């Protein structure tokens, strides 16, 4: 049980970055417009509800990283090419 | 009924869980002889015997209390088995005066 | 089970006033016996015989 | 020897199990309620969780009331005699 918590905090740390975890696997929806994270099932439902409430903040993260890596994929002098490169500074 | 009658045989003696065999078989025989009673049911009549008995032993206050307790008893839950319960307590009723001789010297006979 | 706890506190008042001399555990056995059906005469008759028997066995 | 008062917890526990049993016979249900081990230090961690609104192995969350539900039986309840069964609910 505490060892399975030390599994979680590190796996959690990796999916903030948009890197595919060890026991939190990532299913790409359209190449990660929104990331459907599959966290390991329970053995203890206590740590289960704590990691469930952390993976949606990384779902909100997948939407901005899909878009700001798409303004490089559509290189133009436009107001979006500066907009998302400034969000890369925030990320 | 067997687990219940038995547990009574162990508790009453306060000791023995097969050393109470004699008393069990005996209880079973006794219960196996068919008694018929003098009056079966009516809450009022059994309650009255207990009131008269109260007066008779000079525990008049308590007799007064018993009536409060009787009414209370119905409200904590209604009994279908009351006459029999109230009887059992009746037959075990005692007087606050005098002892029953010795029954700790009576064993030696 | 909530019910079962309340009845016994009022019942214990009558029995101790009236002189009966049954502890808690035993008073529960009789209530079981009376609910499963027993002749009242038999129940009083045994209790009186077991008591008389017990005191002599001990002494 | 000791009486119950001096004798720690165990003596009181043996007593509680015996006393509850006495009542338990008249009530008939599928299976009688029995104890399921937790320790006193394991109870204080299941309660540490229920303050944030997370389930343990004594709490079952009910969506129908949007409230949590503890074990109602003679489920271990510390060494208290079915006192934490009401105290932990508050």
């Amino acid at each position: 049980l505490p060892s399975q918590e030390t599994c979680l905090v590190e796996d959690l740390l990796y999916i903030l970055i948009g890197v595919d975890g060890r026991y939190i696997s990532v299913q790409p929806l359209v190449g990660r417009q929104s990331r459907s994270f599959s966290v390991e099932q329970n053995l203890d439902s206590s740590v289960k509800e704590l990691v469930n409430r952390i993976l949606p903040v990384a779902t909100n993260y997948s939407t901005v990283t899909r878009f700001v890596e798409e303004n490089s994929s559509f290189e133009y002098g436009q107001v979006n090419h500066a907009l998302g490169a400034a969000m890369r500074t925030l990320g | 009924p067997n687990v219940l009658l038995q547990n009574l045989c162990c508790r009453i003696l306060g000791k023995g869980e097969a050393d109470v065999a004699q008393q069990f078989q005996y209880a079973v025989r006794v219960i196996g002889s068919n008694f018929a009673p003098t009056v079966e049911r009516d809450e009022f009549l059994v309650t009255e015997k207990i009131k008269k008995e109260f007066v008779r032993q000079r525990r008049e206050a308590d007799g007064a209390l018993f009536s409060e307790l009787h009414r209370k008893l119905q409200s904590q839950g209604v009994l279908k088995n009351r006459w029999s319960i109230l009887y059992l307590l009746l037959s075990l009723s005692e007087d606050p005066r005098k002892q029953p001789n010795k029954t700790s010297s009576f064993a030696a006979l | 089970m909530s019910a079962v706890r309340e009845t016994m506190d009022v019942l214990l008042e009558i029995s101790r006033l009236l002189n009966t001399g049954l502890d808690m555990e035993t008073l529960s056995i009789c209530v079981r016996l009376c609910e499963q059906g027993i002749n009242p005469e038999a129940l009083s008759s045994v209790i009186k015989e077991l008591r008389r028997a017990s005191d002599t066995l001990k002494a | 020897e000791p009486y119950v008062t001096e004798a720690g917890r165990e003596a009181f526990d043996k007593l509680y199990k015996l006393h509850e049993g006495g009542l338990q016979i008249l009530s008939a249900t599928t299976l009688q309620p029995q104890l399921v081990l937790l320790e006193e230090t394991d109870l204080v961690k299941a309660v540490l969780n229920v303050l944030i609104g997370v389930v343990s192995s004594t709490f079952s969350y009910n969506q129908a009331l949007q409230s949590f539900a503890v074990k109602q039986g003679v489920y271990i309840s510390g060494t208290s005699p079915d006192n934490v069964s009401s105290l932990l609910t508050q």
